[PDB]
């Protein structure tokens, strides 16, 4: 739903680098070098920002039930 | 001594609906009604 | 019989990560070691969360675990907390946790982003890794939902949960080149270099050696953040030196115990 | 519903034993250490540094189950010098070995760091 | 009995000396002599066929013992 | 002047530490010097190993008849 917060395998943080990435993919970075921008040098944490899908932005769209 | 204050559905305003009334908003009549959530404590390990 | 004569040679020392060799050391000694990096180091992690109102997307027990896995500027302070287990005091102290506080609501038309800047501190020690490179994001808001809850933060380890790990990854390495044959490869040329290999590019495996033992251990301790990389070797050998101290009291009374 | 708390694995309860000696019957001058609250950590390094010593005819370990928090140790030595000594020692200067280390890499850390 | 130490304790003959103690197949072993230094010959209730080999393994380790450790003594 | 088997078969020594060890439980005196067990199933079985167990095997055979063997009497398998 959210981006984890650590890297399931290893523990590399990676929940502050979602933004980041999106950034780096609205600038023409192909995802390879936009893992390689954001340090992820290890398979397993290229399989976080590589595999993840941020649902949270479609349960956004709901109304709150304030 | 609350008289059990409820959340609208559409509206999501807080009305008061006491036992023995129907559960109309008090506003637009929306008959979808949510509890707020309670007052006891609540904590977690985070783990 | 007696103990044998270690050395160490720090080759890259970063603020994320350190490059060492070990020499003259038990095989055994060297991945003990490298356990005590992952289980056995201490930090600060929060443990405890009183979620006073939460209403966004996010449940309850997601925002706490979320919270549990944030890494907490670990160097001076958790040296000198008590485990709150072991810590006398009810509920929880100075001595024994750092108090976390975080109440936000989002009121502005465009989604907030509930980051660790959010997470203020009773403690300027120990604080979200955000001295001195983007936030971890907690949750995301939209117009009037909130998370306001109450957070301890306690020294643990990750033997008990892998929040308490200080490391990203630890790289152990001995014998770059299969001197030892620990490992048999079916077709050694198929295997790229490692990294610390002495070797050529001709051949592909140094030649079988028959009476040799594993000493050269190299390291890549890399840090989430919360401990210095070379603290965390620090705190690693200070702990199994206090282990083996405790362990032959221990063992000492129980033979005097008879 | 079952889950044990990860605390198990490192605090000790009322009545546990830190270590437990018992000697082993079937030899002479041979021992079974179990250490309550412990695993691979603690026991690699006993077993390789007992090893070491050249009055040591045996000496390994085994954890009997791994969801149980016991392991054995076991140890056996030349009749002239007890396998509870062989312990003490193997700890002894194991514990060196540990400090030995200590001092040795804080002195790199500093010479590194502009240096 | 010499051998014994002076506090009861008989190791000095059982832990330098190959000592044997014969018992039932069935019966669970004696505590002591499962602590002691002392080779146990297992008999059958009803299977007297089975005797021979144990006594022949009782003089071949008593040959064994006598031969390494007291040849010198005469037989 | 029998001809069933001089051997226990499996279930009759299985019913005999069954019943024995029962009346055990129930404190019926036990044959034997308890070295200290309590489990009635381990007492049980250490009087059929020194064949004390009081009980006989009222075998029927098919015919109508039958034979009453002494626990001691007959051979033991295991
Ligand atoms: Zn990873
Ligand atoms: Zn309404
Ligand atoms: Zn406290």
């Amino acid at each position: 739903m959210i981006i984890p917060v650590r890297c399931f395998t290893c523990g590399k943080i990676v929940g502050n680098k979602w933004e980041a990435y999106l950034g780096l993919l609205q600038a023409e970075y192909t995802e390879g070098d936009a893992l390689d921008a954001l340090g992820l040098k290890r398979y397993c944490c290229r399989r976080m920002l590589l595999a993840h899908v941020d649902l949270i932005e479609k349960l956004l769209n709901y109304a709150p039930l304030e | 001594q609350q008289p059990m204050i409820y959340i609208c559905g559409e509206c999501h305003t807080e009305n008061e609906i006491k036992s023995r009334d129907p559960i109309r908003c008090r506003e637009c009549g929306y008959r979808i009604m949510y509890k707020k959530r309670t007052k006891r404590l609540v904590v977690f390990d985070a783990r | 019989p007696y103990a044998n004569q270690p050395t160490v040679r720090i080759t890259e020392l970063t603020d994320e990560n350190v490059k060492f060799i070990i020499e003259n050391t038990d095989l055994a000694v060297a991945n003990s070691i490298r356990r005590v990096f992952i289980a056995e180091v201490p930090i600060i992690a929060i443990d405890w969360v009183q979620i006073d109102a939460n209403s966004s997307v996010l449940h309850d027990e997601f925002i706490a675990h979320r919270l549990g896995l944030i890494p907490l500027t670990s160097d001076d302070i958790v040296d000198k907390l008590q485990y709150s287990r072991d810590c006398t005091c009810e509920e929880f102290c100075p001595e024994c946790s750092v108090e976390f506080t975080l109440d936000v609501r989002c009121n502005e038309d465009q989604t907030r982003h509930v980051t660790s800047r959010d997470l203020i501190s009773n403690s300027p020690r120990v604080i979200p890794v955000t001295s001195r490179q983007d936030d971890i994001l907690i949750v995301k808001l939209r117009k009037g939902q909130e998370l306001r809850l109450r957070a301890y933060a306690k020294k643990g380890f990750g033997k008990e949960h892998a929040k308490w790990n200080p490391t990203a990854g630890v790289a152990f390495e001995y014998d770059p080149d299969n001197a030892l044959r620990h490992t048999v490869y079916p077709k050694p040329e198929e295997w790229p270099k490692s990294e610390y290999s002495e070797l050529d590019e001709d051949e592909s495996q140094a030649p079988y050696d028959p009476n040799g033992k594993p000493e050269r251990f190299y390291y890549n301790v890399e840090s989430c953040g919360s401990l210095r990389p070379e603290t965390i070797v620090l705190s690693a050998l200070s702990g199994l030196k206090k282990k083996l101290s405790d362990l032959q009291t221990q063992l000492s009374h129980e033979i005097q115990s008879d | 519903m079952n889950a044990p708390p990860a605390f198990e694995s490192f605090l000790l309860f009322e009545g546990e034993k830190k270590i437990t000696i018992n000697k082993d019957t079937k030899v002479p001058n041979a021992c079974l250490f179990t250490i309550n609250k412990e695993d691979h950590t603690l026991g690699n390094i006993i077993k390789s540094q007992l090893l070491k010593d050249p009055q040591v005819l045996f000496a390994g370990y085994k954890v009997p189950h791994p969801l149980e928090h016991k392991i054995i140790i076991r140890v056996q030595t030349t009749p002239d010098y007890s396998p509870q000594e062989a312990f003490t020692n193997a700890i002894t200067d194991l514990i060196s070995e540990l400090s030995l280390l200590e001092e040795r890499f804080r002195v790199a850390i500093k010479d590194k760091q502009e240096g | 009995w010499p051998w014994l130490l002076p506090d009861g304790s008989p190791v000095d003959i059982f832990a330098k000396i190959k000592a044997f103690h014969l018992k039932y197949d069935e019966v669970r072993l004696d505590p002591n002599v499962q602590k002691w230094d002392v080779t146990v010959l297992e008999l059958s209730y009803h299977k007297r066929h089975l005797d021979r080999p144990v006594f022949l393994r009782f003089w071949e380790t008593l040959d064994r013992y006598m031969v390494k450790h007291k040849s010198h003594l005469r037989f | 002047k029998r001809i069933t088997t001089p051997y226990m078969t499996k279930y009759e020594r299985a019913r005999v530490l069954g019943t024995r060890a029962l009346q055990i439980a129930m404190c019926a005196p036990v044959m034997v010097e308890l070295e200290g067990e309590t489990d009635p199933l381990l007492i049980a079985m250490k009087e059929l190993k020194a064949r004390k167990i009081p009980i006989i095997i009222r075998r029927y055979l098919p015919d109508g008849s039958y034979e009453d063997w002494g626990v001691d009497e007959l051979i033991i398998s295991d």
